């Protein structure tokens, strides 16, 4: 049953702004891009790409 | 023949042992292994006392330490006494000028370390290396009350600790709020005279509920957040253990790159979060008023070692402007929400100090004592700070020289051509006594700034602007905070602060400024201000019914962080349960509610009618700890009374107000056997109640069902049912 | 395995717990369900965590 | 001259009053917490009233012992048996 | 109205330990209805001042109490109220 | 696997422990339970533990 | 590579130096291993995950 991909999907799709809490606490703000197995495409100003074991937690701007 | 009894009952057990077990003693005599390197550093100025004679100051041996000398067994005190006159002169001088403020006050010996190093946000040493232990002094403290006013009054706490680093001491002054009652330090002598005694009559003492303190409320409404938690159960904590600490300020953090980022300190309890209730927290300063220096020291002798967590909230440079409320402004919170508290390290309190004057009393704290790898920011009311913590020390510790008084002595080296305090003890052999000099090859020298072991230099900041004094207008917001606070908090937790506000008001004798604060209370929120002007017999107008609420702060309905018992972390080792004794005690009763308890780390302290003993049904001989008057519910989390001789105590009125007013304080109850009959007095029902333990014994699940109500530390759900009970 | 009751008793019984990373931050709330990978917090919005992240979870109370 | 006093208060005040300093004693006495302290204050209040120590003494649960017992009281004080 | 404060926690207790305190205490008309968490007799009872209303004669008998500042006789009574 | 013999003794003798993190904190009670990726740590209530995220085990007494 | 080098250390009885990943330095004697833990000793048996060990330092030359 997974959940991640419907997750970061919804996100993605309605391109709502989130922020993203890496493992050693750093947060980073975007829209999702596009994602993989393995990482994220954040698009902030620019298109930066996040690997998923570095990820914490992720936190939609509204529900 | 000597003056000690013969067993040795005088001299305690140099081994951990729960309160009560033991007379309590100085830390290196109950406790002489714990150490450390400030605590070794201090063993040049600590005095024993067996096996030495007793002389003057001087180094004299005395003979008679009984009499003045006189001409003859009854005529006059000769003025050649001059063992009389130093014994009493050094009393005559004893005392030293009290703090202006945190006067109140209870410390301990203890440690830090890091987690992980954190050299990549800051250079600061100490915080370099999670094999770096660093020395700590931390005394908590009240505020506005004197230095023998009570523990357990409703007021702000401080929370101070000093790190002795090896780049310098740092000093986190902070308190158990995250905001502060004023904007600029330029108000803070008018704060602190409006809440301090009034000066006409001196009255009251370490409390709030007085005309001037709430006058100045009403007509300063930045007070607002912060007077908001001082009225919640924030105010009146459990235990020095149990409460959160904050630096408050927006300080900065520096790298070896001097890369600035901003931080906010926190220290979180691992002893989790409890405070008292008002009716309880106020009988409780007078049935003991060093309720809580009390229970810090047993603590520790205890072996339940105070633990919190230092946390920082972090936010970089360019988020300054993000958040709709200044970061610079004290008197506005940083949600956790939006920015989350990192856990860096831990600090552990585990030894008590051996003298309270020598240790306690003279320690300064003063939060302008960094190091490299932190500097300040503008924020108006710590820029005042940096002024006032090192001038008071000339007049309160008597000079210049207050850092060479023992425990506020550096641990690292300290050089420089500083000369000459009143009580100087350093001798300087340096040659010269200025710089540049070179009669000494110009030492000791200045350093350049570096990745470690390098000067202080402060951040680089650029000023524009004129000079003016003016409160930013970015400050100028003091509803939304307080809203935000209290839609955190519990349905119970607002009764409390309701209740808080009305009770405080209601000894504000001109009724006028119950009104203006009332009216404040409506900018925040219009349930509260009802509440609150119910309570007061006020009716709020259709003008103040209409008041618009303050904005979300930055889009929060709530934040759980905020709340004491949102999500409870109330922890049960290191609390008391009172063991209601009768002459008859039924041994296996007691045996398993020891034992159980005893598991999990939590006290007991037996009670009866009287001192002494009493014997069990087995003939186990039980010694009473104190009267059921001597250590009321007050002191305790629970009440247990096994079975046994009810009858013995059935009618007795202190054992059953001993229940009827922890009832009333919501704390947990627990009777076996015929001691269910107790439940008459509580107006409990025969079908049972919530948060009344009972059963034929105290078994396996007769206990657990009791620890599981100490892990909710109180019974919120009985609030409805304790109006009707008299106590 | 073991996981998995724990998780579905604490959402089952919507019991606060708390939940603590390995960036030294704790997050509170409702489980409101999980995944190979991820555990779904409830606050003000719904928060995906990634277990890898997870260093203990905490419930408030016995289950 | 340490006791008599003492016993010259203790005789001049009223039934209600000496309960009053009975219970003032064993209060204080009860929370000090090294006994044998306790046990010598009681002894020192045997050499000023009998009555008085054992009231105490019941209280922190002490036997005075047959040596306590028959301590002698002080004298009068100047052939005094109360003071109102 | 004694209705509004009979099944007032505070109200009760506070008559409770001004009992326990032996002070004297003064109930008129309903108010007697009191006495009962007092644990007193329907009899009367010295340091009770009671009557259908208050008089000439129920406040001297109050203000004689308080002449002689509190109500020694009480104390073998006050052992059995719980304040 | 030396793991499971050692945690296994642990729990039966239900000796108290304690856990050290890889983030640096220490965490302490009886083990209740344990699998492949977690243990469970009793003390007022029982807490999930992710053995990625444990440095050390160290018990209050040799076994 | 990984069992070369430590049998040689536990039979030799050596002390070493273990440093984790949060950067803590811990030391004694390597008594067993495991795919998965070491057991450590000097005062007390202790057990370490590999996955949070960064390095073992011999204090002394082995084969
Ligand atoms: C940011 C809010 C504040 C916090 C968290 C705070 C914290 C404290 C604490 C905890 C103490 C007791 C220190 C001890 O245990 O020795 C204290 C004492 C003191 N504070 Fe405050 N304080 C605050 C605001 C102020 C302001 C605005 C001033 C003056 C402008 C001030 C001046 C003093 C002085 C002069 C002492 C004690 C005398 C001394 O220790 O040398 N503080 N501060």
């Amino acid at each position: 049953q997974s959940l991640q991909d419907p997750f970061l999907n919804a996100l993605r799709r309605e391109r709502v702004p989130v922020s993203i809490y890496l493992v050693n606490g750093i947060k980073l703000q975007g829209q999702i891009e596009s994602f993989d197995q393995f990482v994220i495409l954040l698009k902030n100003t620019v298109s930066q790409m996040v690997y998923k074991h570095a990820i914490s937690t992720v936190v939609p701007s509204r529900p | 023949d000597s003056l000690a009894p013969e067993d040795g009952s005088h001299r305690p057990a140099a081994e951990p042992t729960p309160p009560g077990a033991q007379p309590t003693a100085p830390g290196s005599l109950k406790a002489p292994d714990t150490r450390n390197e400030k605590l070794n550093s201090l063993e040049d100025v600590r005095k024993g006392s067996e096996n030495y004679a007793l002389t003057t100051n001087q180094g004299v041996r005395i003979a008679d330490d009984q009499n003045s000398l006189r001409a003859g067994s009854r005529g006059p005190t000769l003025l050649e006494d001059f063992i009389l006159r130093e014994k009493i002169t050094h009393f005559d001088h004893e005392r030293i000028p009290e703090r202006i403020v945190h006067a109140r006050g209870s410390a301990a010996h203890g440690y830090f370390q890091p987690y992980k190093s954190l050299s990549d946000i800051t250079k600061a040493d100490f915080l370099s290396d999670p094999n770096k232990i660093t020395p700590v002094f931390v005394r908590f403290s009240t505020v506005q009350g004197g230095a023998g006013s009570a523990d357990t009054v409703r007021d702000i706490r401080g929370f101070a600790t000093k790190f002795y680093t090896e780049e310098g001491i740092f000093d986190l002054v902070g308190n158990n709020t995250p905001i502060f009652f004023i904007q600029d330090a330029h108000k803070f002598p008018d704060f602190v005279h409006a809440v301090k005694p009034e000066p006409h009559w001196a009255i009251p003492q370490g409390q709030s509920a007085h005309d001037t303190f709430w006058d100045y409320v009403s007509l300063q409404p930045e007070t607002l957040h912060n007077v908001m938690w001082a009225m919640s159960d924030r105010g009146i904590p459990r235990s020095y253990r149990t409460m959160e600490g904050f630096g408050i300020h927006t300080f900065r953090l520096i790298n070896a790159e001097g890369k600035a980022t901003f931080v906010r300190f926190h220290w979180k309890p691992l002893a989790g979060k409890a405070s008292l209730v008002w009716d309880e927290a106020q009988k409780l300063t007078g049935r003991d008023p060093d309720f809580h220096r009390r229970e810090l020291w047993e603590a520790i002798e205890a072996g339940d070692f105070p633990e919190y967590e230092l946390g920082f909230q972090l936010i970089p440079e360019e988020d300054e402007f993000k958040f709709d409320f200044d970061l610079l402004d004290p008197t506005k919170l940083i949600p956790e929400e939006l920015v989350p508290v990192q856990r860096v390290g831990k600090m552990v309190l585990n030894r008590n100090p051996d003298n309270f004057f020598a240790e306690n009393e003279q320690a300064a704290f003063h939060p302008g004592h960094i190091v490299p790898g932190l500097d300040f920011t503008n924020d108006p009311l710590l820029q005042g700070r940096l002024f006032s913590y090192t001038d008071t020390q000339i007049s309160r510790l008597g000079g210049p020289n207050f850092h060479e008084i023992p425990i506020n002595r550096p641990t690292c080296p300290y050089h420089n051509f500083q000369r000459d305090g009143m009580h100087r003890m350093g001798i300087d052999t340096n040659p010269a006594n200025y710089e540049p000099n070179s009669i000494n090859d110009n030492w000791p020298r200045e350093t350049p700034p570096g990745p470690k072991r390098g000067g202080f230099e402060s951040y680089q900041e650029r000023v524009e602007g004129n000079k003016v004094r003016e409160r930013s207008p970015s400050f100028g917001e003091y509803y939304s905070h307080p809203r935000l606070f209290w839609l955190s908090q519990t349905p119970f937790e607002q009764r409390h602060i309701v209740d808080g506000f009305s009770f405080e008001l209601s000894k504000v004798v001109r009724p006028y400024i119950r009104e203006r604060v009332v009216d404040q209370l409506a900018h925040i929120d219009l349930t509260l201000a009802q509440a609150v002007a119910k309570n007061l017999g006020i009716e709020l107008t259709d003008d103040q019914l209409n008041i618009t609420p303050p904005p979300d702060v930055n889009g929060l309905k709530k934040d759980p962080s905020l709340s004491l018992y949102a999500i409870p972390d109330g922890d049960v080792k290191g609390r008391v349960v009172a063991i209601l004794l009768n002459d008859e005690v039924r041994s296996a009763d007691l045996l398993a509610i020891l034992k159980a308890l005893k598991a999990k780390g939590v006290h007991a302290k037996l009670l009866y009618s009287r001192m002494g003993e009493v014997t069990a049904d087995d003939g186990t001989v039980l010694p009473i700890a104190a009267t059921f008057a001597g250590a009321p519910s007050l002191t305790v989390d629970a009440v247990i009374v096994p079975c046994g001789n009810i009858a013995d105590i059935a009618d007795n009125g202190d054992a059953n107000y001993y229940l009827m007013e922890a009832y009333k304080h919501l704390k947990p109850i627990a009777l076996a056997g015929d001691a269910r009959k107790f439940k008459a007095t509580i107006k409990i029902a025969d079908q049972g109640e919530e948060g009344i333990v009972e059963a034929d014994s105290a078994d396996g699940s007769f206990m657990d069902e009791l620890l599981t109500l100490m892990a909710a530390h109180r019974v919120w759900s009985r609030i409805p049912k304790i109006d009707k009970i008299p106590a």
